[PDB]
Protein backbone atom coordinates (compact mmCIF):
# COMPACT_ATOMS: atom_id res chain seq x y z
CA UNK A 1 0.00 0.00 0.00
CA UNK A 2 3.07 2.42 -1.10
CA UNK A 3 0.46 5.38 -0.36
CA UNK A 4 0.38 4.66 3.26
CA UNK A 5 3.82 4.49 3.34
CA UNK A 6 4.73 7.12 0.62
CA UNK A 7 2.67 9.11 4.02
CA UNK A 8 4.92 7.22 6.67
CA UNK A 9 7.93 8.61 5.04
CA UNK A 10 6.69 12.28 4.20
CA UNK A 11 5.54 12.31 8.32
CA UNK A 12 9.09 11.21 9.31
CA UNK A 13 11.22 12.52 6.86
CA UNK A 14 9.57 15.63 5.30
CA UNK A 15 12.28 16.44 2.83
CA UNK A 16 12.56 13.21 0.54
CA UNK A 17 11.43 13.55 -2.77
CA UNK A 18 9.29 10.35 -3.71
CA UNK A 19 8.90 11.51 -7.12
CA UNK A 20 11.33 9.44 -9.26
CA UNK A 21 11.91 6.99 -6.43
CA UNK A 22 12.82 3.10 -6.72
CA UNK A 23 10.68 0.35 -5.65
CA UNK A 24 12.12 -2.64 -4.63
CA UNK A 25 9.04 -5.06 -3.64
CA UNK A 26 8.73 -8.62 -2.23
CA UNK A 27 6.16 -10.75 -0.31
CA UNK A 28 9.02 -10.17 2.19
CA UNK A 29 9.72 -6.34 2.96
CA UNK A 30 8.93 -2.92 0.55
CA UNK A 31 12.11 -0.47 -0.23
CA UNK A 32 11.54 3.21 -1.09
CA UNK A 33 15.13 4.16 -2.76
CA UNK A 34 15.38 7.61 -2.45
CA UNK A 35 18.28 10.27 -3.93
CA UNK A 36 20.58 9.67 -0.58
CA UNK A 37 18.57 7.23 1.33
CA UNK A 38 16.52 3.92 1.59
CA UNK A 39 14.01 3.57 3.47
CA UNK A 40 13.35 -0.01 4.31
CA UNK A 41 9.28 -1.17 5.37
CA UNK A 42 9.18 -5.50 6.22
CA UNK A 43 5.59 -6.25 5.69
CA UNK A 44 5.39 -8.99 8.63
CA UNK A 45 6.11 -8.85 12.26
CA UNK A 46 8.45 -11.52 11.10
CA UNK A 47 10.56 -9.89 8.70
CA UNK A 48 10.30 -7.02 11.25
CA UNK A 49 13.38 -9.04 13.15
CA UNK A 50 15.34 -8.27 9.73
CA UNK A 51 15.41 -4.57 10.36
CA UNK A 52 17.98 -5.22 13.66
CA UNK A 53 19.62 -7.86 11.93
CA UNK A 54 20.74 -5.54 9.06
CA UNK A 55 21.82 -2.99 11.58
CA UNK A 56 23.91 -5.67 13.61
CA UNK A 57 25.48 -6.90 10.69
CA UNK A 58 26.55 -3.34 8.91
CA UNK A 59 27.46 -1.77 12.05
CA UNK A 60 29.92 -4.87 12.87
CA UNK A 61 31.46 -4.68 9.13
CA UNK A 62 32.07 -1.02 9.55
CA UNK A 63 33.44 -1.79 12.87
CA UNK A 64 36.58 -4.18 10.85
CA UNK A 65 37.42 -0.50 9.03
CA UNK A 66 37.24 -2.01 5.39
CA UNK A 67 38.67 1.86 4.31
CA UNK A 68 35.61 1.97 1.71
CA UNK A 69 31.86 2.74 2.60
CA UNK A 70 29.21 0.37 3.09
CA UNK A 71 25.32 1.56 3.99
CA UNK A 72 25.18 2.87 7.04
CA UNK A 73 21.93 3.48 9.41
CA UNK A 74 21.14 6.72 9.41
CA UNK A 75 17.71 6.49 11.74
CA UNK A 76 17.74 4.19 14.57
CA UNK A 77 14.84 1.48 13.75
CA UNK A 78 11.39 3.25 14.04
CA UNK A 79 8.13 0.86 15.04
CA UNK A 80 6.64 3.16 12.89
CA UNK A 81 4.58 2.20 9.42
CA UNK A 82 3.07 -1.58 9.16
CA UNK A 83 6.17 -3.67 10.60
CA UNK A 84 8.52 -1.08 11.66
CA UNK A 85 10.84 1.00 8.76
CA UNK A 86 15.04 1.31 8.81
CA UNK A 87 16.98 4.62 6.57
CA UNK A 88 20.16 3.52 5.01
CA UNK A 89 22.49 5.97 3.42
CA UNK A 90 22.78 5.16 -0.36
CA UNK A 91 26.24 4.74 -1.81
CA UNK A 92 27.15 6.43 -4.76
CA UNK A 93 29.16 4.59 -7.83
CA UNK A 94 28.77 2.20 -9.99
CA UNK A 95 29.97 -1.55 -10.55
CA UNK A 96 33.83 -1.79 -13.09
CA UNK A 97 32.04 -2.73 -16.39
CA UNK A 98 34.64 -6.18 -17.25
CA UNK A 99 36.23 -4.56 -20.08
CA UNK A 100 37.01 -1.43 -18.08
CA UNK A 101 38.46 -3.27 -15.07
CA UNK A 102 40.87 -4.93 -16.86
CA UNK A 103 42.83 -2.58 -19.08
CA UNK A 104 46.39 -2.74 -18.41
CA UNK A 105 46.66 1.03 -17.12
CA UNK A 106 43.91 0.53 -14.60
CA UNK A 107 44.17 -3.55 -13.73
CA UNK A 108 47.06 -2.97 -11.17
CA UNK A 109 45.12 -0.20 -9.76
CA UNK A 110 41.35 -2.52 -9.59
CA UNK A 111 43.48 -5.22 -8.16
CA UNK A 112 45.13 -3.46 -5.23
CA UNK A 113 41.46 -2.03 -4.36
CA UNK A 114 40.01 -5.27 -4.39
CA UNK A 115 43.42 -6.52 -2.40
CA UNK A 116 43.33 -3.76 0.13
CA UNK A 117 39.65 -4.31 1.33
CA UNK A 118 40.19 -8.59 1.34
CA UNK A 119 43.14 -8.08 3.26
CA UNK A 120 41.51 -6.06 6.09
CA UNK A 121 38.58 -8.35 5.97
CA UNK A 122 40.81 -11.43 6.43
CA UNK A 123 42.84 -9.84 9.47
CA UNK A 124 38.81 -9.00 11.33
CA UNK A 125 38.63 -9.81 14.84
CA UNK A 126 36.95 -12.85 13.96
CA UNK A 127 36.18 -13.45 17.92
CA UNK A 128 33.89 -10.11 17.28
CA UNK A 129 32.23 -10.92 14.24
CA UNK A 130 31.32 -14.54 15.20
CA UNK A 131 28.71 -13.17 18.61
CA UNK A 132 27.40 -11.11 15.55
CA UNK A 133 27.78 -12.87 11.58
CA UNK A 134 26.58 -16.16 10.48
CA UNK A 135 29.88 -18.68 10.19
CA UNK A 136 30.49 -20.77 7.83
CA UNK A 137 29.26 -24.49 8.41
CA UNK A 138 31.01 -27.58 7.98
CA UNK A 139 27.84 -28.88 6.64
CA UNK A 140 27.01 -26.73 4.02
CA UNK A 141 27.93 -28.16 1.02
CA UNK A 142 26.40 -31.51 2.03
CA UNK A 143 23.27 -30.02 2.39
CA UNK A 144 23.67 -27.98 -0.92
CA UNK A 145 24.52 -31.29 -2.78
CA UNK A 146 21.65 -32.81 -1.48
CA UNK A 147 19.18 -29.91 -1.95
CA UNK A 148 20.26 -29.78 -5.82
CA UNK A 149 20.08 -33.63 -6.23
CA UNK A 150 16.92 -33.38 -5.19
CA UNK A 151 15.38 -30.09 -7.11
CA UNK A 152 17.98 -30.36 -10.26
CA UNK A 153 19.22 -33.45 -11.12
CA UNK A 154 15.43 -34.97 -12.92
CA UNK A 155 16.32 -31.71 -15.23
CA UNK A 156 19.48 -32.41 -16.42
CA UNK A 157 21.21 -34.90 -19.04
CA UNK A 158 23.28 -37.74 -17.56
CA UNK A 159 26.33 -35.58 -18.12
CA UNK A 160 24.85 -32.68 -16.84
CA UNK A 161 24.73 -35.34 -13.31
CA UNK A 162 28.11 -36.22 -14.00
CA UNK A 163 29.77 -32.95 -14.29
CA UNK A 164 27.14 -31.58 -11.33
CA UNK A 165 28.67 -34.83 -8.94
CA UNK A 166 32.38 -33.69 -9.35
CA UNK A 167 31.42 -29.61 -8.49
CA UNK A 168 29.02 -30.63 -5.68
CA UNK A 169 32.16 -32.97 -4.33
CA UNK A 170 34.79 -30.65 -4.71
CA UNK A 171 33.25 -28.25 -2.83
CA UNK A 172 31.99 -30.98 -0.37
CA UNK A 173 35.39 -31.91 -0.54
CA UNK A 174 36.92 -28.81 1.00
CA UNK A 175 38.03 -28.50 4.60
CA UNK A 176 35.77 -26.00 7.14
CA UNK A 177 37.75 -22.49 6.96
CA UNK A 178 36.27 -19.79 9.10
CA UNK A 179 39.38 -17.10 9.57
CA UNK A 180 37.89 -13.48 8.61
CA UNK A 181 35.00 -11.62 7.22
CA UNK A 182 33.26 -12.99 4.14
CA UNK A 183 30.72 -10.72 1.45
CA UNK A 184 29.62 -14.35 0.19
CA UNK A 185 28.58 -12.43 -2.86
CA UNK A 186 31.22 -10.12 -3.77
CA UNK A 187 30.34 -10.20 -7.64
CA UNK A 188 30.92 -6.75 -9.68
CA UNK A 189 27.48 -5.53 -9.05
CA UNK A 190 27.89 -5.49 -5.30
CA UNK A 191 30.85 -3.38 -5.74
CA UNK A 192 30.94 0.33 -6.61
CA UNK A 193 33.51 2.14 -7.91
CA UNK A 194 34.12 6.47 -8.91
CA UNK A 195 36.71 7.94 -11.16
CA UNK A 196 39.01 9.77 -8.50
CA UNK A 197 41.33 12.40 -10.53
CA UNK A 198 40.51 9.35 -13.42
CA UNK A 199 41.89 6.14 -12.03
CA UNK A 200 39.18 3.65 -10.76
CA UNK A 201 38.38 3.97 -6.79
CA UNK A 202 36.41 1.44 -5.09
CA UNK A 203 34.06 3.76 -2.78
CA UNK A 204 31.27 1.38 -2.14
CA UNK A 205 29.97 -2.52 -0.98
CA UNK A 206 26.56 -3.23 -0.94
CA UNK A 207 24.63 -6.53 -0.23
CA UNK A 208 25.88 -8.04 2.59
CA UNK A 209 22.69 -10.12 3.51
CA UNK A 210 25.10 -13.50 2.59
CA UNK A 211 27.83 -11.70 4.91
CA UNK A 212 29.85 -14.21 7.53
CA UNK A 213 33.30 -15.39 9.23
CA UNK A 214 34.10 -17.69 6.24
CA UNK A 215 36.62 -18.70 3.81
CA UNK A 216 38.18 -16.04 2.25
CA UNK A 217 38.60 -18.09 -1.12
CA UNK A 218 34.68 -17.62 -1.40
CA UNK A 219 34.99 -13.75 -2.33
CA UNK A 220 37.98 -14.29 -5.10
CA UNK A 221 36.00 -17.09 -6.35
CA UNK A 222 33.59 -14.09 -6.99
CA UNK A 223 35.58 -11.51 -8.25
CA UNK A 224 37.17 -14.21 -10.91
CA UNK A 225 33.67 -15.22 -11.96
CA UNK A 226 32.77 -10.98 -12.91
CA UNK A 227 36.58 -10.22 -14.23
CA UNK A 228 38.19 -13.38 -15.16
CA UNK A 229 41.31 -14.80 -14.24
CA UNK A 230 43.71 -11.62 -15.02
CA UNK A 231 42.52 -9.81 -12.33
CA UNK A 232 42.14 -12.05 -9.92
CA UNK A 233 45.58 -13.61 -10.45
CA UNK A 234 46.95 -10.42 -9.75
CA UNK A 235 44.72 -9.75 -6.69
CA UNK A 236 46.23 -12.95 -4.95
CA UNK A 237 49.65 -12.06 -6.33
CA UNK A 238 48.98 -9.08 -4.29
CA UNK A 239 47.62 -10.85 -1.02
CA UNK A 240 50.23 -13.96 -1.54
CA UNK A 241 46.80 -15.94 -0.85
CA UNK A 242 48.54 -18.24 -4.28
CA UNK A 243 47.32 -21.56 -1.73
CA UNK A 244 43.66 -20.93 -2.46
CA UNK A 245 43.36 -21.66 -6.17
CA UNK A 246 41.45 -24.93 -5.08
CA UNK A 247 39.31 -23.24 -3.45
CA UNK A 248 38.67 -20.24 -5.00
CA UNK A 249 38.00 -23.20 -8.30
CA UNK A 250 35.62 -25.38 -5.90
CA UNK A 251 33.59 -21.94 -5.06
CA UNK A 252 33.80 -21.07 -8.52
CA UNK A 253 32.33 -24.81 -9.93
CA UNK A 254 29.09 -24.51 -7.34
CA UNK A 255 28.11 -20.64 -8.91
CA UNK A 256 26.03 -21.97 -11.96
CA UNK A 257 24.45 -24.21 -9.41
CA UNK A 258 23.63 -22.32 -6.89
CA UNK A 259 21.69 -19.35 -9.53
CA UNK A 260 19.69 -22.72 -10.68
CA UNK A 261 18.86 -24.00 -6.96
CA UNK A 262 17.48 -20.37 -5.94
CA UNK A 263 15.62 -20.21 -9.49
CA UNK A 264 13.63 -22.99 -8.55
CA UNK A 265 13.57 -22.33 -4.56
CA UNK A 266 12.81 -18.26 -5.61
CA UNK A 267 10.15 -19.00 -8.75
CA UNK A 268 12.76 -17.40 -11.02
CA UNK A 269 12.40 -18.61 -14.43
CA UNK A 270 14.58 -17.14 -15.73
CA UNK A 271 17.19 -18.04 -13.20
CA UNK A 272 16.31 -21.66 -12.60
CA UNK A 273 17.04 -21.61 -17.11
CA UNK A 274 20.18 -19.71 -17.09
CA UNK A 275 21.38 -21.96 -14.20
CA UNK A 276 21.03 -25.07 -16.16
CA UNK A 277 22.15 -24.41 -19.44
CA UNK A 278 25.35 -26.60 -18.94
CA UNK A 279 23.73 -29.57 -17.34
CA UNK A 280 21.18 -30.29 -20.06
CA UNK A 281 21.26 -30.21 -24.37
CA UNK A 282 17.69 -28.35 -24.18
CA UNK B 1 19.74 -12.53 -8.91
CA UNK B 2 23.54 -14.81 -10.31
CA UNK B 3 26.91 -16.56 -11.33
CA UNK B 4 29.10 -15.11 -8.48
CA UNK B 5 26.52 -16.25 -4.59
CA UNK B 6 24.06 -14.84 -6.73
Amino acid sequence: TLSHLVDVVRRAHPDVDLEGAGVHSGQFHDVLIARDRVFRFPKTAGAAAELPGRVAVLTAVDAVELGVGVPVPLSEVRDGGPHGFLVLSRLHGTPLERGDATSPEVIDVVAAEFARVLRAMAGADVEKLRLVLPVADAGRWRGFAGRVRATLFPLMSEDGRARAERELAAAVAMDHVATGLVHGDLGGENVLWQQVEELPRLTGIVDWDEAKVGDPAEDLAAVGASYGPELVERVVALLGAGDLWPRIRAYQGTFALQQALAGAEDGDDEELEDGLTAYRKL
Amino acid sequence: KAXRAA
